[PDB]
């Protein structure tokens, strides 16, 4: 019982 | 570059075998009926055109 | 019938006019700059097209799709055996009996 | 024909499949010197291979 | 401190919701090298009256 | 590239003096995937330049 | 409104296929595909490492 | 080590496929 | 553009050499030391690009 | 370097960005029948210096 | 140990999408042009030694 | 039935992404403030008895 649910994006390094 | 890799003795003749890992592509053209005409390129480790 | 060739070392001369090296300098920092590029053309300019005729044959028809023809100077031609010629591109041509 | 060589022992013959390799390797000539493939139009003999 | 089952995470918001953004934007660019997702709770309540 | 285009060059039908279509400039053009970022610039100032005496 | 000319059990058992995987056996419906050994089929006479 | 192609999904419209623009 | 050549038949296969007569230029540019930077323009039939 | 690797697809523009968009919808359309998308070079650079 | 072959004949065999003539036709006109052409890697790619 | 164990030593490994000093710096005060407090449950959660 447990609620792994994430997306991503491109390329990045981290924060703008 | 220098490589040094240590192996295991054998009785018999070996090789080693590298893999320099590269970008090998060709671009395609085909501007009329009768023809085509490619550009090749090798990014590192080249052979021109 | 046994003809066999062996390179044993290959090694590259070059020669140099012992120009005075401000005159060379100067030279250099000349053909440096984007307006003195120097320039070639082959003395042979032109696209080598080779096209087959088969034995017997008295006729040679060839075609060209459409092509943009700017700065074209004319046509040469002349015949050649297949025997007396190799194909290249190809590193070695084992159809080439000839020498 | 004698009578000791009632005695002699037979061992079948060691098994050996033979057949083409996978995906034909080999049976066409890719990355050969003398034996490079064409791909080219009629009207101009400039190999895009 | 003060919510109890909210805090806990085991109902309200989603971790795209309670975390603030500057990380919720790190986690999205950086998550094919190094994942954060699997460290917060997600909630998932039941339907309960209908 | 979609800014500096290789023009379209028309052909001609004899016959009915109609333009049989077109195909781009695939035989005048210059080689430069050895040159470096100042003579590629010199390759596309030079096509654009062509470009514009065209629409011109 | 059943018809002579339909084939409702032959239809079935496609649609059990399309819909899952028939080599998994449920006692419940009495579902277990009919099946053969291919090793009895097609004979692979390999001989034997006597 | 180097698979890649053009894709950006859409599946078949109203019409279902084969006549391309909305 | 089409030609046609009528010859002499020889019992050998023979090719037709067709020299179409171009300009075939290069321009050599060298802006840094160890820098060397070509661009090339066969004009008609020009060329693999 | 980077017209050469922007030309030969190793780095910058994806197909879906470089391709004239009426090939992009094309492909998009007729993908189920007979699918384009093998024939263009995507390229995945890495993120560099943070 | 003996083996041998002969190849009595080579056919190439090709097959085409029987694509309505008009929109084969639409499709060849946007891939005859300098912005799409066709490009591909040696989809495992290196530089072998 | 005369089984036994020793052990002759303990270690603890730990692997560190080798992250740029001052984007894991920016990591690390985005992680360190109570709206983002990393949370857990048992993976298969129950009071045993």
């Amino acid at each position: 019982m447990g609620t792994w649910n994430e997306i991503g994006t491109s390329q990045l390094n981290g924060g703008a | 570059l220098d490589m040094t890799f240590e192996v295991d003795p054998m009785d018999e003749p070996t090789l080693l075998y590298l893999l320099f890992e590269v970008f090998d592509v060709v671009r395609v053209h085909q501007p009329h009926r009768g023809v085509i005409e490619a550009v090749y390129l090798r990014t590192p480790f080249s052979a021109g055109n | 019938d046994g003809a066999s060739v062996r390179f044993d070392s290959v090694n590259l001369y070059a020669t140099f006019f012992p120009m005075a090296h401000n005159t060379a300098s100067t030279l250099e920092a000349m053909l440096r700059n984007d307006t003195n590029d120097q320039s070639f053309n082959d003395y042979l300019s032109a696209a080598n097209m080779l096209y087959p005729i088969p034995a017997k044959a008295t006729n040679v028809p060839i075609s060209i799709p459409s092509r943009n023809w700017a700065a074209f100077r004319g046509w040469s031609f002349t015949r050649l055996k297949t025997k007396e010629t190799p194909s290249l591109g190809s590193g070695f041509d084992p159809y080439f009996v000839y020498s | 024909s004698s009578e000791t060589n009632l005695t002699q022992q037979s061992m079948p013959n060691r098994p050996n499949y033979i057949g083409f390799r996978d995906n034909f390797v080999g049976l066409m000539y890719y990355n050969s010197t003398g034996n490079m493939g064409v791909l080219a139009g009629q009207a101009s003999q400039l190999n895009a291979v | 401190m003060m919510p109890q089952w909210a805090y806990m995470h085991i109902a309200g918001q989603d971790a795209s919701e309670y975390l603030s953004p500057g990380l919720v934007q790190f986690a999205r660019a950086t998550d094919t090298y190094f994942s954060l997702g699997n460290k917060f709770r997600n909630p998932t309540v039941a339907p309960t009256h209908d | 590239s979609k800014e500096i285009p290789t023009p379209y060059m028309w052909s001609y039908q004899p016959q009915m003096g109609l333009a049989a279509g077109a195909s781009q400039d695939y035989s005048t053009r210059m080689n430069w995937l050895s040159a470096g970022p100042s003579m590629i610039s010199r390759v596309n100032g030079v096509r654009n330049h062509r470009n514009q005496i065209l629409l011109e | 409104v059943d018809l002579q000319d339909r084939n409702t059990e032959l239809s079935y058992q496609l649609l059990l296929d399309s819909l899952g995987d028939r080599t998994r056996y449920f006692s419940m419906w009495n579902s277990a595909v009919d099946s053969y050994d291919p090793d009895v089929r097609i004979i692979e006479n390999h001989g034997v490492e006597d | 080590d180097i698979n890649f192609a053009s894709l950006a999904p859409r599946h078949g419209t109203r019409p279902f496929m084969g006549t391309w623009n909305e």
